[PDB]
């Protein structure tokens, strides 16, 4: 092949869930916005590792997770988005 | 007294007929990994200024 | 003729590439005398195993939660974060390379549900030029008409992801009024509810606003009415944060601020022009406090 | 055919700068097209011009949030693109200057970030 | 014979017998008049981010017995002229060759005017592998 | 079930000691198909703390591994090792009495 | 009927009746009627196992 | 002869957003003589001004002659003294106009 | 430089600090608890093996109580001090499948529970929604409408559960999509149902959930699946509900009592959720070591002795399925 | 031959440069995946975990999700971007439609 | 969010550090001193 500009600069290894969007205007780093705002280059390495045992909980939609109604059927909670055991 | 393989009988269990700390399991175990230069297999808890 | 970069051009520039075949230095081939049988061109696929390709017929291995035969046992995280068929070898036996026989079956990709056929959705362009604190970054990206709540009066669907912030103060810009009703007499036993509501009123008076006195109001209920809070937003909608036993002023502030974010999102979807958050004297005082904390530790 | 044309117009980005025909013709003149928060919009306007070929000689995507294109006082430099005119075969050398800032960075970044 | 030698001497015939018993279930289908090759599921989850936020890729390759038989029986096509005439390159070009000299600015010493297309030295040193989503050189 | 217990119970039937006509010179034992080796148990942290040791004919060729390592390589080697111990507990003198069971 | 309701109910019961949290219905509402502790799911995290005086 | 540690400069957040109104603000514009600068700083500290500011290339506040003329006017805590240097990033007249529009000064 | 021991399959050429991260301290497989310890842990936590007619651990190792046993427990503890509206609601909930399978005689029991509830506590959202769902499963849509009208007349404003019971009764009796959407729109207008979506889309979501559920006499839904584990003791006592061994599914009665006390004294903490709390819950730094009982087995406690029980008269006849 | 001698320490082998990026099997959950994590679900892929057909098998704190707007929107935007900008999302085309067997593979074919 | 994650990690590290100091100070003379001070405090 030949020398290509695509291979010059490395991209971020951010995950799909931790991503904001797959748009080409959001492919870059998240701190670059504040770096451009401050007019300074930030070279902070190793920001953080995940964990020794990184566990997470299921997140619900911004409105559902707080306005879930207490609707039940025979022994299970019922929501337009989730099922769960009720006692 | 040695009566079995290291799987069944541990190395510090040979001195079980003696009273004292040899009847307890040590705090440190150096058998796994890089062999000690002086071949120290076990080390019991420090009793004051003495460690077995 | 068209010109391109080459090793001779880079040499004339002043950079020499590393030697590949003829070199007295190690060639980094740990498999030349260690891996036996067939070796694949993928480099270093068997180094974590111990630089060997023996004992591959084993099925079960020593494994933590999420690895190996954990699939048969229940764990709250992995039960929703891993498929019970994607469990492989654990420990140093991680599969950097896998070879199998048979006809490969590629299941069809999932389909987006609750989308009517023939609907042309609106596309939202998300960029870092928009500040992250704006609700537009949290709004949906592919938004359909079948997802827009028209009964509320919205022109667009509501945001699906909420910011993850521990709110320590109140922001009364998107709130028309806050009425806090408490009992005049003090309960005999230690009333944590009463204490939390009093602290909430204190922090609402000290909240982030040019003049929070114009929006915060305190009332006394001689009728032994339980202490309550009522936040009326700009559209007139009212929210009542339930003050239960054990809840603190920080918890009440978190609830009020999350509901304020949701209400502002509803306003923006309905078409209401909301005043944005910016720098103010409250933020300068918080900067003073922040510098104090930084100088302390 | 359309796929190959699109991929050539895309690899116009991967085209190198040293082998670009910037000084192909004798005469040259400079013009100022204004200042843009997001010059990528103006670049897209230039790309979608009926009087220019859709396959340029060189293309540089200006992403201000990339670690190598953050505008500083001693900024990274100039993002350069080169377009060809269809009927006169002239050249348009578009230069986005990311080093024109005359504002010093904050002395303490933590306070500016908190603010 | 030692412990492991005796174990393997006893069990390798037993392992082969177990493999034969496994292939018996596959031969069950061919006796029904309906031959279907082994159906392995494709892995959509072979791109990961490790603890240190480094990109990891799992290479999973599936061998097709029909393609194997086709290659055993049929003749391979003619080699490409460029493939057999152009020699194999002896050196590996860097993904980001540092140039250090560009004739763009009028004053060559001015650093704030260097074009951003040219890779920096940190890129030239650290780009020893294709970009995160890319897997082939 | 625990690995030493399973090994003992299996060796009792393998060596033929479970038969009232058992004769030490006569090798007559029943066959035992042991399944679910991957689900054998070991009380406590003994999976990490119990070693398997063996030396070769070389100086410094001494291997000290763990039950975890033996299980990672081949879980059936653990059962084979414990069965070997249970058999050599009584039939260690000759080779036929060692190997045939 | 209304008087018997208001006479048998309690202030904390009438307070926590119409309340619903992030995890759905409150644990008090869900397991307030316990036909033996063998049926109760015991969904309290280790961070919340402790309880003050 | 004593080697003292320079006192921490006053935060300009007080000049930006002060909870109390400023009665008298002082701005020294290009005071070259270090002795005269120190004497003026001493006089302002004595009269207890709200804030003294030095702009347009005034002599260094920590010059030896300035210290000798001030005689402890730098270690006090009552009257804060600021240095608005355009070469560091501070807009002197922007800050002054902010102070004017904030405290309603003449 | 050693002279032997170069089999990399057993003694790899890796550093000790490099193998430290692979040493499995927090091991999960293969096992550390034999089968002989399961009964010990059961009797130590203090649970009893009840006959299958009373209750049993189902396929999910959850202790499911028989509807007959629940009705008998109700009939015995009707007038006790601890009995409550929630107890009546749960009794109706347990009677639901028998009501669905044979609404001829079980609606009588539901009506008896309703009578007792109106005698002791009175009219309430809980009891009214329970009876509405019972009638919906019993295929009495006119009775469901009557109960909704009775709620409206008594002043109990119909709730989201009430409108969902309306929709379920309509779907089970065969009322049109328009009939179900009428109740949905009425709930939306009242405010009992808060929906963030288009109304038709949200109604379709509710209908999809109800179709996934089905009924007890259906053939497709979840409730149609009747396959019980039917074990007197759970097959794994150290099973987890959360992330760490301290978040175990089966714990002691003292811990159960502490948790039931927290459910009332710290109900305000269940309303707020924080990333700080969710990250603090991660057990990566929590102590995971071996206790003396991890080696010796669970502490030996006596089991519940029932030598005073009557002699079984029908010991040959097998107990049928709960429903 | 087979060596079996004392060896020569002049040749400085460097295996520390011969280790790929370490990855643990436990870290293969949906929060570490680079692409939308898909569940097998039998014959069709899905974005949610499989719901047990027997409701008795449901765990007390397990949440049976049937529609998650976050995952739905992210997967939809991802698929639509990959469809509308092929040249811009070309490197993401190895996720689906993999290279078929029989052709030369850089890391497999010997 | 990152501040909350950092604070939670710091709290877990502090918990583990306390648990390890309880065993680091488990020396014989240190345990004797601790129990002596506890007896003097309770009496």
């Amino acid at each position: 092949l030949s020398v290509r500009t695509e291979d010059f600069f490395s991209k971020e290894a951010i995950s799909h869930a931790r991503r904001v969007s797959w748009a080409p205007h959001t492919t870059e780093k998240k701190q670059g916005a504040f770096a451009k705002l401050a007019r300074s280059n930030f070279g902070d390495p190793l920001p953080s590792s995940f964990a020794q045992e990184p566990y997470f909980e299921e997140e619900i939609e911004a409105h559902r997770k707080h306005h879930r109604p207490d609707v039940y059927i025979y022994k299970y909670n019922v929501s337009p988005t989730h099922f769960s055991l009720r006692e | 007294v040695q009566t079995g393989s290291p799987t069944h009988q541990r190395e510090y269990e040979r001195f079980h007929h003696l009273p004292g700390d040899v009847r307890t399991r040590p705090q440190f175990d150096f058998t796994f990994g890089e062999t000690r230069a002086d071949r120290v297999m076990f080390a019991w808890r420090k009793r004051g200024d003495l460690q077995l | 003729p068209p010109k391109h970069y080459s090793v001779e051009s880079l040499r004339t520039v002043g950079l020499l590439p590393a030697q590949l075949a003829l070199s007295r230095k190690p060639r980094l081939r740990p498999h030349v005398g260690n891996l036996k049988g067939l070796v694949y061109p993928l480099p270093y696929y068997a180094m974590w195993r111990g630089n060997h390709n023996k004992y591959t017929y084993n099925k079960s291995t020593v494994c933590l939660w999420g690895e190996g035969d954990t699939r048969s046992m229940y764990h709250q995280h992995y039960a929703h974060a891993k498929c019970p068929t994607d469990y492989g070898r654990g420990g140093r036996e991680f599969e950097y390379l896998t070879v199998k026989r048979g006809k490969m079956l590629q299941k069809p990709l999932p389909r987006v549900q609750y989308v009517a056929e023939g609907s042309k959705p609106v596309w939202l362009f998300k960029s870092w030029h928009t500040p992250l604190s704006s609700p537009s970054m949290w709004e949906r990206e592919v938004q359909y008409a079948e997802h827009t709540p028209e009964h509320i009066g919205a022109k667009r669907p509501l945001a699906v992801v909420a910011p993850r912030t521990m709110h320590r103060y109140l922001f009364l810009m998107h709130m028309e009024k806050v009425t806090i009703t408490v009992s005049p007499l003090l309960f005999g036993y230690g009333h944590t509810i009463q204490k939390a509501v009093l602290d909430f009123y204190r922090r609402a008076i000290s909240a982030r606003s040019p003049f929070p006195k114009d929006k915060v109001f305190l009332f006394y209920a001689i009728d032994h009415i339980t202490p309550r809070i009522e936040v009326t937003w700009l559209d007139g909608t009212s929210y009542v944060p339930p003050v239960l036993e054990g809840a603190s002023s920080q918890d009440l502030i978190q609830m009020v601020m999350e509901e304020a974010w949701l209400a502002a999102d509803r306003m923006a979807a309905e078409g209401r022009v909301l005043n944005p958050l910016a720098i103010d004297d409250y933020k300068w005082d918080q900067l003073v406090v922040f510098k104090k904390v930084r100088d302390k530790e | 055919e359309g796929d190959i044309l699109r991929y050539m117009a895309y690899d116009a980005r991967n085209a190198q700068f040293a082998f670009a025909p910037i000084r192909e013709f004798p005469n040259q003149q400079e013009f100022f097209l204004g200042e843009h928060d997001d010059p990528e919009k103006l670049m897209e306007h230039v790309d979608l011009c009926p009087l220019l070929f859709a396959i340029p000689h060189m293309r540089t995507v200006v992403d201000l949030h990339a670690e190598h294109m953050i505008p500083t006082i001693a900024g990274p430099g100039v993002a350069t693109s080169l377009y060809r005119c269809i009927y006169s075969k002239a050249l348009l050398f578009v230069q986005v200057h990311l080093s024109s800032e005359v504002k010093l960075p904050p002395q303490d970044p933590e306070a500016f970030k908190f603010m | 014979d030692s412990f492991k030698e005796h174990y393997h001497r006893v069990h390798l015939p037993r392992r082969l017998a177990l493999q034969r018993y496994a292939r018996q279930q596959s031969l069950r289908n061919a006796a029904k008049g309906n031959v279907k090759a082994e159906e392995v599921p494709y892995k959509y989850n072979r791109w990961w981010v490790n603890e240190e936020h480094e990109f990891v890729h799992q290479y999973a390759f599936v061998e097709d017995p029909e393609v194997t038989k086709a290659k055993r029986e049929t003749l391979p096509p003619v080699t490409r002229e460029n493939i057999w005439k152009e020699p194999q390159q002896t050196f590996f070009l860097p993904f980001a060759p540092y140039v250090r000299v560009v004739d763009y600015p009028k004053d060559p010493d001015a650093k704030f005017l260097k074009p951003v297309n040219i890779p920096r030295w940190k890129d030239y040193m650290q780009r020893t592998k294709p970009v995160i989503p890319r897997t082939w050189y | 079930e625990q690995l030493p217990r399973v090994a003992a119970v299996a060796a009792q039937y393998i060596t033929g000691q479970h038969r009232p006509d058992f004769t030490p010179g006569m090798i007559t034992g029943d066959h035992v198909v042991i399944v679910n080796i991957k689900d054998v148990v070991m009380v406590g942290d003994q999976w990490i703390r119990v070693p398997i040791t063996w030396q070769t004919a070389y100086p410094g060729g001494k291997y000290r591994i763990r039950l975890t390592d033996m299980y990672e390589r081949d879980p059936c080697m653990l059962m084979w090792w414990f069965l070997k111990d249970e058999v050599n507990r009584h039939f260690v003198r000759k080779l036929k009495t060692r190997i045939a069971p | 009927q209304r008087q018997i309701a208001e006479y048998t109910t309690d202030p904390p019961e009438r307070i926590m009746a119409g309340v619903t949290g992030e995890k759905g219905p409150l644990r008090a509402r869900v397991s307030g009627a316990r036909l033996g502790l063998q049926r109760t799911p015991a969904r309290i995290p280790w961070t919340m196992q402790g309880l003050h005086r | 002869i004593g080697d003292f540690d320079i006192p921490k400069p006053p935060p300009k957040e007080s000049l930006i957003a002060n909870k109390q109104r400023f009665d008298r603000v002082l701005v020294l514009d290009n005071v070259d003589d270090p002795g005269l600068l120190g004497t003026v700083l001493r006089t302002a500290a004595g009269f207890h001004y709200d804030a003294v500011i030095a702009t347009n290339h005034c002599a260094d506040l920590y010059d030896h002659r300035v210290i000798r003329a001030a005689r402890g006017a730098h270690f006090q805590k009552a009257v804060p003294i600021y240095t608005l240097k355009e070469e560091d990033g501070d807009n002197v007249y922007g800050m002054l106009n902010h102070i004017l529009q904030r405290n309603d000064l003449s | 430089t050693r002279r032997g021991g170069k089999n990399l399959a057993w003694r790899p050429k890796m550093s000790e600090r490099t193998l430290e991260q692979f040493v499995p301290l927090h091991l999960a497989f293969p096992r550390r608890h034999p089968n002989s310890w399961q009964e010990r842990q059961f009797h130590l936590l203090g649970y009893v093996k009840w006959p299958k007619e009373i209750g049993f651990y189902n396929a999910g190792d959850n202790f499911e109580l028989t509807p007959q046993a629940a009705y008998r427990i109700y009939k015995q503890n009707c007038d006790e001090t601890f009995w409550t509206r929630l107890h009546n609601e749960k009794t109706i909930i347990h009677l639901l499948p028998l009501v669905e399978q044979d609404p001829g005689t079980n609606m009588v029991l539901v009506d008896d529970i309703f009578r007792h509830h109106l005698k002791r506590f009175g009219a309430d959202h809980y009891i009214y929604n329970a009876v509405m769902q019972a009638a919906a499963f019993a295929k009495d849509f006119p009775r469901c409408e009557q109960l909704l009208a009775e709620m409206r007349g008594l002043g109990l404003e119909p709730n989201a559960q009430s409108y969902v019971n309306m929709m379920l009764g309509a779907r089970l009796t065969g009322k049109p999509r328009d009939q179900a959407e009428a109740f949905f729109r009425e709930g939306i207008k009242t405010g009992a149902i808060s929906a963030v979506m288009r109304l038709d889309t949200e109604f379709q979501m509710w209908m999809n959930q109800l179709e996934r559920l089905g009924s007890f006499k259906a053939k497709v839904g979840y409730l149609s699946v009747n396959e019980e584990g039917a074990s007197p003791m759970p097959r794994d006592m150290w099973a987890l509900w959360g992330w760490h061994r301290t978040e175990a599914k089966f714990i002691s009665r003292k811990q159960m009592i502490s948790e039931q006390v927290q459910n009332r004294v710290r109900s305000g903490k269940e309303l707020v959720g924080t990333v700080y709390q969710k990250a603090r819950r991660q057990p990566w730094a929590k102590y995971n070591g071996m206790f003396p009982y991890d080696y010796n087995g669970p502490a030996r406690r006596p089991a519940a002795s029932f030598v005073d029980a009557p002699t079984p008269t029908h010991n040959a006849e097998v107990c049928g399925t709960a429903y | 031959r087979s060596g079996s001698g004392p060896g020569d320490k002049r040749i400085r082998t460097d295996w520390y440069r011969c280790y790929p990026s370490l990855m643990r099997e436990k870290d293969r959950d949906m929060y570490h995946c680079y692409y939308p994590y898909l569940f097998d679900h039998g014959d069709k892929m899905s974005l949610y975990p499989k719901i047990p057909e027997n409701p008795r098998e449901w765990q007390p704190e397990q949440l049976q999700t049937t529609y998650d707007a976050i995952r739905e929107d992210k997967y939809d935007a991802f698929i639509r971007l990959r469809e509308k900008f092929p040249e811009l999302y070309q490197d993401t085309r190895a996720w689906d439609n993999p290279p078929p067997f029989g052709e030369f593979n850089m890391f497999y074919s010997v | 969010e990152e501040e909350q994650v950092e604070k939670a990690r710091l709290d877990n590290e502090l918990m583990r550090w306390r648990r390890l100091q309880r065993a680091q100070g488990s020396d014989y003379d240190h345990w004797m001193e601790a129990e002596t001070r506890r007896i003097q405090e309770m009496a």
